């Protein structure tokens, strides 16, 4: 079973989807969630250090979530921080650049509480969680 | 499909517009789930949208005009239901 | 505000009507 | 004053028992017309009255009263004795299949049978109904152009039926009114944009679709198009812009405009202008676009007089 | 007077009761803009009553009074017989989102729906709709575009919907009528501070965000920016300053913007301010300060009146 | 204060509401 100590970053430009974000992961057990309102915000958040996940939209302000991504990749103490990537268009396109650039996961929206707890438990096996 | 609420919560998608009803002298509150897909297509098919360019929900909330829209819905769904 | 008011009130509808539909094609 | 303004003063200085018995003696476009104008009057002064009043005595005796209401009469000394308002509305209804844009009716009746088609084009004139044929597909166009050819003729009862049918279609339209969504207005909207979100949006509607940018462009006057009108209306256009708005506006405009300009002025006034636009310095790309913009202003306001030809 | 003060004066004036029944003919707006006036009077002199009751006489004269109420009147018409006041608000809505700032309008209906926002633009003035389009992300704003290219109409219960949640919004804004808190608030703010402070405000806040501090200096007048102002504007400037007080502000002045002021100057009047100001002897920072705090003033003066651009 | 206040005071409530319209449109 995954820690259900781990702290979660939840990261959106609307504080309604966060919060729905975070009622949802606390039904399933995750208490520690922390709120991000843009890329920016989430960074700064990230380089005080002690999260285990992140979940990131992709269209955010002055940042979106594949530049987020990068930057979270190409720091080395945070390359292996898992990142789940939440969006309203699943382009092709889209999705293989995120691939590419180390997205541990997808989720469309709109979207169910099983379809999350689903994605959480297939990265938490692959983490090995 | 007859199953436990926590089931029927656990496959509603969100975010949603849920509508809390009452089947008098019937005891206890009914929902109605409008998804939102369908609230986007009303708007688009309200205000001249020609429905080429679907709307992609955004986890946003509802704004005042079409809270006004899944209104009007919504009373002609109840008046449905009760005839 | 002269008789001319009164005078007109008397006078048939239908020649309102035509007059009113002379002045609407004029226009 | 318009005739429809005097008519509803003359409506609203009757009372509303006459106002209302006059009513029934109209038209409804006319009485819908006459309530909309009656909607927004908000004062009549005393000319607005005075005159009313005078121009309805002088016109009741110009054609002096009379016309006794046509139909009843008629109906009466018929029952006595042994079309009409549905003829005129047909032929009304004919006239109004007319005065539309070609367009607009090609698609009303595009959807509609081959045969009907054919029989609505019949009753109109011939330049609309070459118009609207033009519009129409070659398959469904030859198929409407065979069947007038073997036009039979159509019952009365048949063409009130289309006739009212029409009539609905139009009224549903009026209420519409739809109000200018095509290319033009997105041109007129862009027109008026910065240069650099013009021509963002103009990109990006053409990566999306580039017969809709195109169509959007060529509804548009976004200058350095002046070089493409007539010699005449440059000519009107140079004495209506102020010189210095000219050379200002001319400083970021490409040399086959700069040309076509200079070749509409007289020799003096061009070596002038040549000379200005040598020896004056950098002007900022704001102040071109805010002249070039005044410009375009000044030929839309000649185009709408009929002097210049765009 | 204004129009709103003569009008308060009259219902003042003519009774309770009589003022009472003319607020039941006027709008809610006109209305609660006379409540708020009456409620600011605090006398009305001898003038002040004989004017306004001649102007009222010389006004009802104007329009020679009449115009009977429409809508009741039209209303008993079309009953006895067989859009208005709500085409009248729909269109006033439609003005009134034309008239505010690109910004506002583009952040009231930034959340709203797509065809939503171009349903709205549609109706808008061209200038004022590319204003807002130009304001919108990229996506967005291309989405709304080729909706409107697409706009199909909206039926009129759709758009009256619309147009009252739009006036209820504005309602709401208008009862907040935003005090202004921007950037330019605290530039007025900054500006008026003494050097010191101002300067360790504008570095702290540049430290905790480099663009808002920006944003702030942007729209400061701190001084030292006369240079990129044009000559004109710094030559009619030179006209209301006294020539001790700008000898004593350029005391402390960079050399760019000293020869700036000088070259704006008289040859002669610019050596004898060369000659003071080699000659005149150290002076104190915050003496300087206030003469540059006063130039400013003027500056500031002249912008308001249109005589000086910044 | 002469009879013309008494006169305004007898005027239609409906042209002192247009009459104050018009001031306000011309503010």
């Amino acid at each position: 079973m995954a820690d259900k100590e781990l702290k979660f970053l939840v990261v959106d430009k609307f504080s309604t989807m966060r919060r729905i974000v975070r009622n949802l992961l606390k039904e399933l057990g995750f208490n520690n969630v922390e709120e991000a309102e843009d890329g920016v915000d989430a960074l700064n958040k990230l380089q005080a250090g002690g999260f285990g996940f992140i979940i990131s939209d992709w269209n955010m302000p002055n940042m979106d979530g594949l530049e987020l991504l990068k930057t979270i990749r190409a720091d080395s103490a945070m390359s292996a921080l898992p990142v789940l990537m939440v969006t309203a268009e699943a382009k092709k396109e889209n999705i293989i650049a995120a691939a590419q650039a180390g997205a541990s996961g997808w989720v469309v929206k709109p979207f169910t509480a099983a379809t999350l707890e689903e994605k959480l438990n297939k990265i938490f096996e692959k983490l090995g969680m | 499909r007859i199953q436990p609420y926590h089931e029927f919560a656990r496959n509603l998608p969100v975010p949603t517009n849920l509508n809390l009803i009452h089947l008098k002298p019937l005891r206890g509150t009914g929902l109605v789930v409008f998804s939102p897909s369908l609230v986007f297509i009303a708007v688009d098919n309200l205000f001249g949208g020609d429905g080429r360019f679907p709307t992609k929900v955004e986890g946003r909330e509802f704004t005042h005009t079409e809270q006004r829209v899944i209104n009007r819905m919504l009373k002609l769904a109840l008046e449905g239901y009760s005839d | 505000m002269s008789q001319r008011i009164r005078e007109m009130s008397d006078n048939d509808p239908r020649v309102v009507a035509l007059v009113i539909r002379q002045w609407m094609s004029n226009d | 004053l318009s005739g429809t303004d005097k008519s509803v003063i003359l409506l609203m200085t009757i009372g509303e028992d006459r106002a209302a018995e006059v009513f029934k003696h109209l038209s409804t476009r006319e009485v819908q017309a006459l309530s909309t104008a009656m909607a927004n009057v908000r004062q009549i002064s005393n000319k607005q009255l005075t005159d009313v009043l005078s121009e309805f005595e002088q016109e009741a005796e110009q054609f002096a009263a009379l016309n006794i209401n046509a139909n009843e009469y008629l109906r009466s000394v018929l029952v006595k004795a042994l079309d009409i308002l549905e003829t005129r509305d047909t032929t009304s209804g004919i006239e109004t299949l007319n005065f539309m844009e070609p367009q607009s009716a090609a698609d009303l009746i595009r959807d509609e049978h081959p045969q009907i088609i054919a029989t609505i084009l019949v009753h109109l004139k011939r330049s609309q109904a070459a118009d609207i044929l033009a519009l129409f597909d070659e398959r469904l166009r030859h198929d409407v152009m065979l069947r007038i050819a073997t036009f039979g003729g159509v019952q009365p009862a048949a063409l009130a039926e289309l006739t009212e049918v029409l009539n609905g279609l139009l009224d549903g339209q009026n209420l519409k009114r739809s109000k200018m969504g095509g290319v033009r207005t997105a041109a007129e909207i862009i027109n008026l944009m910065k240069t650099q979100q013009e021509e963002a949006v103009i990109t990006a509607v053409r990566e999306f679709d580039g017969e809709l940018a195109q169509k959007i462009i060529d509804e548009m006057f976004l200058f350095e198009n002046l070089v493409d009108v007539d010699d005449r209306s440059i000519q009107r256009l140079l004495q209506e812009v102020d010189s210095e708005s000219l050379l200002i506006a001319l400083k970021g405009a490409e040399p086959p405009l700069r040309e076509k300009f200079l070749r509409n002025m007289s020799q003096r006034a061009a070596d002038i202008l040549r000379d200005d636009l040598a020896n004056r310095g950098p002007v900022r790309l704001s102040q071109v676009e805010n002249e070039q913009k005044a410009i375009l202003l000044i030929v839309r306001r000649l185009a709408e007089t009929g002097e210049m030809v765009i």
